[PDB]
């Protein structure tokens, strides 16, 4: 019915996951960064885990881009920073966490742009 | 102690990649194990890290004697999350070439069980018939059997100025071939004697089991999703669903031949209310523009570079859209969360309950009973696997 | 709407009960059987006498990849990446950067075509009419390692089967 | 509290318990694995791995996931026994065919990157 | 409007939504939620106890003959307390309709099986078991079906990664067939086709 | 400014097509 | 075909059929390998004047699921999912095979 | 306090006097199209895009100019809403060129997005599109003209922030160009942002000309070094 | 009177109305024990106590078939059936009771 | 060609006898007919 148990969540086990993967990797939640190159702002809603970049190397043949650990591309999505802490601390990982960095509000305004005596006029349009 | 046996992957009857383990007192089957998964890719996990077109090739490869069906399949679903609604000409393609690819599937079915009873002569005389329909998918689409031509907003292209034609062609021939195969094994003592009363499946227990398609209507059930609930113009068509009697081989058997039957004249009906216009939904948010207007209009250009490199959205939410396959009803669950990339396809294949309910179906049976079962039950592993 | 299969009973009067006493003692079917097996062997064969003679193919079909130029000689190719982004089997990788003479082209374009599944997909997203499928299927080789193109392979490709890439386009770009 | 439903074992001692019989089914099967699969190995070291695969995880503390780890040996043993797995499945747990990783920082910092 | 735009079906979605409050007010011990969604499909959210009495009723009763499960499968959210979601698909023949019903579980909650109401659910929760690594409590043959003999993990999972953690290759020197951690020659490209921008206004979420 | 050249079926229809089945006597008493 | 006309002979009574009839190969009333060029019609939405994309916008008009009976929050005839499937009927053109 | 009380899409926000329609609406969550607004740059109200329709008021008005009144009912999915964004979009891509394949603005581009989100799907500009001559600024921008849509963002940028004046527009009507005017190198410690801040091709980086695709590139988040600003 | 009913594994039942009633009788005497709030318990009454007045009113199978929209009588009695093992089962579940527990939060909430 | 046979039949190559630098009496293959005639013998067209 009810066993009562009063252990820490820990999974690490049972996810057939390396300990060399467990033990070393170390991941990072974040809400991303805007693309300075565009104004939308709809991909810095959801908070990020990702994990720490490996080694990359030149393929003999064909030049390509080879790489040995198989967490390189893996990118989780959650919807609050409690969330992802809580799946990085039941899968082994250990994380670092950045805040949320919220723009502040301007005070922006039309009439400034030609102002009697302040600088704030603009001198083309 | 019963003797173990391992039947497949490499074997003639195991079907491809087929691992059964069977328990043999002599010649008598105690029980069937069957073990899949040696034609297992991912397909499910890749998928979810595709875009929408991109997952489409993916879909004619869980079943690849029936592909276009299993493209439309997945069409549908993308197009009723989507909200929109593909023109009368791509629904009547659709559903011609759903026809022939149902056409294809059975002379396979058929052929390759009889193959596996032992009568050989049969699967030679129709696969030059089938030659023939690879020969329509690759004019139609540059493919032979991996089109890839049913898109989720239509089809890809329109059809060549002489396809129609040679399809009547070979519609207004393809009876005698069907003639012939049935001279060769409807009446034969000796096809009777290897799959009348074998496999017997009773009404009740197909249900629960979860069989569907010939496996439902051999059992004397009246289920037929293009009767039922139908999708694209089958409304619009007339034909009969076979319906059997005794649930063995042979009912079922014969109720394929008439499926093939019931598809010619479907065929004839598609070949004489074919109609004119457009082949893909007219929003260019969906379905890339013409060539013609990608490389003068604006508009076009941009909506085609963002149609093949990002794709185009689905709005969130879950749908479970089935179709009569010639295999079965095949399903998809697909849960999309708004991106460009679906979050979750589940493939569902009726190979996966028919092999299920093969342990039950070769209760006190031979060895070759329980190739004839096996037969039967039309199993390909690429969709049982995916 | 539905029809029975194998819902008939057969007729018990004594000419039919001796019609079938003799099919089944004297095998009529069986002789049936045998003789459409001997009418099939009186036709002509379906086959074709490869490779001296050569099954049909549409302008439509998929072959081995190419890459143009223009008539004066210049590559098609203008390094988009759209082949590469819609790739399914991500078998395209593309490097580039300005020519010596300004001109946006590729330094790398390599398509692995063991991991290609020949689905069409890159000769739609071209722009420029630059990458196609071309009509030959006869290119097999004796090691893997053949089968990874480069930029150069895949231009001597385009200059090997333009005469004929040239006319399939035109006679289906009206399709497209 | 906490709400928490368990699948086999109520206590910390059923899970022991069941343990306990898993290893003395792995240690019975064995000598007729070494059999069956021909293996070159001999019995003393197919228990031995058996010991160690058995403390690989002898820190946990939770009866749920003991119960898991449980049933998932309970599924290797019946693959053992039924023949289901082959000889290249059973010596998958050897790593015979693997170079030792060096564990000292020194060595690892010679070879690359990696920590 | 017209001939683009997939028509609506008043008709059915009515109809869905009686027979959603139907089975609503018939099971209030265990039915947490009713959906009809705008395509007319019908999704019931219950409690993980009541997977074998909804389902049963859901066969058994004359006014809802449900005795074709269509599917059955788990969807990953690791954002969620409980991680994995269980989805019922059934098919009335009788009626000639759908009907979906939805759980809930995490990594170490068993849910009970359900192969006395279904045989078909008999493979369907192994393969559950395979790929997510849900428990399914009085299942009579409980195994991998899908995954190699000895693989660890549940690849149909979230933080599991595309190509695996092991490789296999046959190596001369044992003769035999072995797995060796995964080594890429070209590693798996990851492009963010994302757009900055909002495109349907309709599932905005509140900012909070 | 020229017509619409489509594939389309010939105007009227396609002739008839057999799907029945077709299995003479073709033996004695 | 080119078959000897007591061979044919002997094929359709063997057989049963007529052969020359319905061959299964294709000799001369296959289309031409080479065909006119098409036209392709454009489509319904190809207007220059009542063609505001937000009078057509399938995407947009999806909304989320109707929620009823939310948990957190007389007559009653007993009701089904649908009206029970109507009965089949049986084939008139060929109803026993 | 002092806030008023506005209502988006018929949701009450309390908002400071002085806000505009673009910041109330974004206090919602909805973000309004925009191709001249920059939050860190002097109003311009020229590319016309944020318009939107307040209730019970005949005229749309730009949301990015214009302050709230107490009680205005912004309407940002409207029938009328959406005929503006629509309109303004395709006088924006009446001219512009076909150059998205040349473009390094490929996967990055506000006029793709914006015409994929909000714009129409079809031409009817059966005309022949302008034409104008490139400039030259220095070694690190590089300006393709043609692909300019006059938001005068750059313009803003360097008489506000970068502190020179050396940007303007030449002309009027259809031809009216963004340049210098002479041959003169833009040179600034800060130069290099008006890149960013440009929404099209029309200036791009001239050292990572043609070399990538932004969906294929990984982005790590990182602290310069180069200075002790950090 | 009528052979082959014809669904493999159901026998053709003689003396229908008299099983049929027996059915349904058992049916409502189980339904008895259920509190009478429970919105099973009425709505299934309802439908049993029509199946019955029907049955009750119509001696001809053909007629009586027609009218029960049940699809083969012998499928009539099989649904009667099962209808009254469920009624057994719900009896034994008592699921007209409130609700065992609340979901977390955003359990439900998709997307994610 | 000869247009009496059927479809597939109707249109074959005699190969030579000696190629670029090979000898090729009895080792033909596919792959030596120009992409002209490739395109004329596949039946992608009804001209030579
Ligand atoms: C039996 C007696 C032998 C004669 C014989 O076989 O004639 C078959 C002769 C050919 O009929 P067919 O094959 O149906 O007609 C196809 C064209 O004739 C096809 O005619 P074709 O233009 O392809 O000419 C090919 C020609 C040249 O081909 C060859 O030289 C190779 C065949 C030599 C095989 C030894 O074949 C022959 O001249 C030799 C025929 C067989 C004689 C040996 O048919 C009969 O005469 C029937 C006679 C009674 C049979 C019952
Ligand atoms: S044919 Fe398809 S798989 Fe092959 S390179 Fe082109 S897009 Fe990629
Ligand atoms: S081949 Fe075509 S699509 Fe690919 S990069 Fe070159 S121009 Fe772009
Ligand atoms: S600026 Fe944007 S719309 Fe214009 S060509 Fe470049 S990518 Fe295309
Ligand atoms: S160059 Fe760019 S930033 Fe400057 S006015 Fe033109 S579009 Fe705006
Ligand atoms: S953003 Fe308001 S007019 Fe330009
Ligand atoms: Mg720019």
């Amino acid at each position: 019915q009810l066993i009562a148990v009063d252990e820490k969540l820990d999974i690490t086990t049972l996810t057939g996951v390396p300990e060399e993967h467990i033990k070393t990797r170390k991941v990072r939640i974040f809400v991303p960064a805007r693309n300075n190159m565009q104004s939308g702002v709809n991909n810095t809603k959801k908070w990020k885990m990702e994990f720490d970049t490996r080694e990359r190397w030149e393929n003999p043949l064909m030049g390509w881009s080879s790489t040995a650990d198989p967490l390189s591309n893996l990118v989780l999505t959650f919807s609050t920073k409690e969330d992802a802490v809580a799946f990085a601390e039941k899968n082994g990982w250990s994380f670092d966490v950045e805040e949320r960095k919220v723009p502040k509000p301007k005070s922006k305004s039309y009439g400034a742009n030609f102002s009697w005596n302040k600088r704030t006029r603009v001198s083309t349009k | 102690s019963n003797l173990t046996l391992n039947f497949g992957p490499q074997h003639p009857a195991a079907h491809g990649v087929l691992r059964l383990v069977m328990e043999l007192s002599g010649e008598m089957v105690r029980k069937c194990d069957p073990h899949i998964g040696l034609l297992h890719r991912g397909t499910e996990k890749l998928i979810e890290y595709k875009t929408y077109l991109q997952a489409l090739p993916y879909f004619d490869r869980l079943d690849y004697v029936s592909m276009m069906c299993n493209e439309q399949a997945y069409s549908l679903a993308v197009e009723k999350l989507l909200n929109i609604q593909p023109p009368p000409r791509a629904q009547w393609i659709r559903v011609l070439f759903g026809e022939i690819t149902r056409l294809l599937n059975h002379i396979m079915a058929v052929t390759t069980h009889a193959l596996d009873i032992g009568a050989m002569t049969p699967f030679f005389w129709m696969f030059e018939e089938r030659e023939k329909m690879f020969e329509f998918y690759e004019r139609v689409s540059g493919a032979r059997m991996h089109a890839a031509y049913i898109r989720p907003g239509g089809v890809h292209q329109d059809l060549p100025l002489g396809l129609l034609d040679d399809i009547y062609e070979f519609s207004k021939n393809f009876s005698f071939r069907i003639d012939e195969l049935e001279e060769m094994l409807t009446n034969n003592r000796i096809w009777r004697n290897r799959t009348v009363d074998i496999g017997v499946v009773t009404a009740e227990d197909a249900l629960n089991y979860g069989f569907s398609g010939v496996m439902l209507r051999g059992s004397g059930i009246q289920w037929d999703l293009r009767k039922t609930q139908p999708y694209d113009v089958y409304d619009q068509v007339e034909f009969d669903v076979p319906i059997g009697s005794r649930g063995d081989c042979y009912d079922r058997y014969l109720c394929r031949v008439e499926e093939m039957r019931q598809s010619l004249r479907i065929i004839s009906q598609c070949l004489n209310k074919m109609p004119p216009g457009e082949i893909k939904v007219d929003d260019a948010k969906v379905s890339p523009p013409k060539r013609a207007e990608m490389k003068t209009s604006m508009e076009s250009l941009i909506h085609h570079f963002k149609l093949y490199t990002e794709g185009y959205q689905v709005p969130p939410g879950a749908t479970y859209t089935a179709i009569e396959a010639p295999k079965g009803e095949f399903g998809v669950y697909l849960v999309s969360d708004g991106s460009s990339r679906p979050y979750r396809c589940k493939i569902k294949a009726p190979g996966f309950a028919h092999l299920a309910g093969l342990d039950k179906m070769s209760k006190g049976h031979m060895l070759a009973d329980v190739v004839a079962i096996i037969g039967t039950q039309d199993i390909v592993f690429g969709e049982v696997d995916r | 709407t539905y029809k029975f299969v194998n819902m008939r009973e057969p007729s018990m009067d004594m000419k039919s009960v001796t019609d079938r006493a003799a099919q089944t003692l004297l095998w009529t079917e069986l002789v049936r059987g045998l003789g459409m097996t001997l009418s099939y062997l009186f036709r002509e064969p379906a086959t074709i006498n490869y490779p001296f003679e050569k099954g049909p193919l549409s302008p439509r079909f998929r072959g081995e990849h190419a890459l143009r130029r223009y008539p004066s000689g210049e590559e098609r190719c203008i390094a988009c990446k759209l082949c590469e982004a819609v790739c399914p089997a991500q078998a395209i990788t593309i490097e580039a950067e300005p020519r010596a003479d300004g001109s946006r082209r590729t330094t790398r374009y390599d398509i692995d075509m063991t991991k290609c599944i020949y689905c069409g997909f890159c000769q739609e997203a071209c722009p420029v009419d630059a990458i196609v499928e071309g009509p030959n299927f006869e290119f097999s080789t004796e090691t893997h390692e053949e089968l990874l193109y480069n930029k150069e392979k895949l231009l001597n490709n385009g200059d090997k089967w333009e005469a004929e890439i040239a006319a399939n386009i035109q006679a289906d770009y009206l399709y497209r | 509290g906490t709400s928490v439903k368990p699948i086999f074992s109520r206590d910390m001692n059923e899970a022991k318990r069941r343990v306990r019989e898993l290893y003395r089914a792995w240690y019975r099967e064995v000598p007729n694995t070494v059999h069956l699969f021909q293996l070159d190995i001999s019995v003393k070291q197919g228990r031995d791995k058996v010991r160690e695969m058995f403390m690989k995880n002898a820190h946990v503390t939770d009866p749920r996931v003991v119960d898991l780890l449980v049933i998932k040996g309970k599924m290797e043993l019946e693959e053992t026994i039924n023949v289901w797995k082959q000889r290249t499945h059973i010596m998958r747990f050897f790593h015979e065919t693997e170079a030792p990783r060096p564990t000292d920082f020194l060595s690892k910092f010679y070879v690359g990157h990696d920590p | 409007t017209r001939p683009t735009i997939r028509p609506r079906n008043d008709v059915v979605h009515k109809q869905l939504s009686a027979f959603g409050q139907y089975v609503a007010e018939i099971l209030p011990k265990y039915v947490q939620q009713v959906q009809v969604s705008c395509f007319n499909e019908l999704e019931i959210f219950i409690h993980p106890d009541g997977v074998i009495p909804v389902l049963t009723f859901l066969r058994d009763h004359t006014n809802a003959q449900f005795k074709s499960l269509a599917d059955l499968t788990a969807v990953d959210v690791p954002t969620r307390q409980n991680r994995f979601e269980i989805v019922y698909n059934l098919l009335s023949l009788r009626f000639n309709s759908r009907i979906r019903v939805k759980t809930y579980t995490d990594e170490l909650t068993p849910i009970e099986s359900s192969v006395t109401v279904y045989k078909a659910a008999n493979w369907y929760e192994r393969e559950i078991w395979d790929m997510f690594g849900v428990f399914f409590a009085n299942h009579p043959d409980l195994r991998r079906i899908l995954t190699d003999y000895g693989f660890e993990g549940h690849p149909f999972r979230k933080d599991f990664p595309l190509s695996g953690y092991v490789e296999l290759r046959y190596d001369d020197e044992v003769k035999r067939v072995v797995a060796e951690p995964v080594e890429l020659a070209q590693e798996f490209r990851k492009f963010d086709l994302n757009s900055p921008w909002e495109a349907f206004p309709a599932y905005r979420q509140p900012p909070e | 400014a020229s017509k619409v050249k489509q594939d389309m079926p010939p105007p009227g229809g396609y002739g008839p097509i057999d799907y029945k089945r077709n299995l003479p006597r073709r033996g004695l008493s | 075909a080119s078959a000897t006309r007591v061979i044919q002979l002997l094929r359709n009574w063997a057989s049963g059929r007529d052969l020359q009839a319905k061959l299964q190969l294709r000799y001369q009333e296959i289309s031409k390998r080479t065909q006119p060029p098409p036209k392709l019609p454009v489509g319904p939405s190809h207007k220059l004047s009542n063609n505001y994309y937000c009078t057509r916008d399938g995407r947009r008009e999806a909304m989320p699921p109707s929620i009823v009976m939310s948990s957190q929050k007389t007559e009653k005839k007993a009701v089904t999912p649908a009206p029970p499937i109507k009965r089949w009927e049986l084939s008139k053109d060929q109803p026993y095979l | 306090s002092n806030l008023i009380e506005v209502f988006v899409d018929g949701q009450s926000v309390m908002v400071e006097p002085g806000t505009t329609v673009l910041q109330a609406c974004e206090k919602v969550g909805m973000q309004i199209p925009r191709f001249c607004y920059h939050e860190r740059l002097s109003v311009a109200g020229n590319c016309r895009m944020c318009l939107v329709e307040i209730e019970k008021a005949p005229k749309v008005v730009a949301a990015c100019a214009m302050p709230v009144m107490k009680g205005w009912n912004i309407l940002t999915n409207s029938e009328k809403s959406k005929k503006a964004r629509e309109g303004v979009m395709e006088f924006l891509l009446a001219n512009h060129p076909l150059d998205c394949p040349i473009c390094d603005q490929g996967g990055e581009c506000d006029l793709q997005d914006q015409s994929m989100m909000f714009g129409s799907d079809r031409s009817r500009f059966l005309e022949g599109k302008r034409a104008v001559e490139d400039k030259n600024i220095g070694p690190l921008v590089k300006t393709i003209m043609t692909r300019c849509i006059q938001c005068t963002r750059c313009i803003r940028f360097a008489s506000e922030i970068a502190g020179v004046d050396d940007l303007g527009t030449t002309g009027r009507g259809n031809d009216m160009q963004v340049g210098t005017y002479i041959e003169k190198m833009f040179m600034s410690e800060l130069s290099g942002n008006i890149i960013d801040i440009c929404p099209v091709g029309a200036l791009t980086s001239k050292p990572y000309a043609f070399t990538a695709r932004p969906w294929e590139t990984r982005k790590t988040e990182s602290i310069d070094v180069m200075d002790a600003v950090g | 009177l009528k052979k082959t009913t014809g669904l493999v594994g159901l026998a053709v039942c003689e003396t229908p109305h008299e099983r049929l009633k027996i059915l349904y009788t058992k049916i409502l005497d189980v339904l008895g024990q259920i509190p009478k709030n429970a919105a099973y318990r009425k709505y299934t009454e309802q439908i049993t106590n029509e199946k019955l007045g029907m049955v009750k009113a119509e001696p001809d199978v053909k007629k009586l078939e027609e009218q029960l929209q049940g699809g083969q009588i012998e499928e009539v009695i099989l649904q009667a059936e099962n209808e009254l093992s469920l009624a057994r089962k719900m009896l034994r579940w008592k699921p007209w009771e409130p609700l065992v527990e609340e979901p977390p939060a955003n359990q439900w909430k998709w997307p994610i | 060609e000869d247009n009496k046979q059927f479809f597939g039949r109707h249109r074959w190559v005699i190969y030579t006898t000696e190629m670029n630098g090979r000898d090729t009496f009895w080792d033909v293959d596919g792959s030596m007919v120009p992409p002209e005639w490739h395109r004329w013998l596949h039946c992608m067209t009804d001209d030579p």
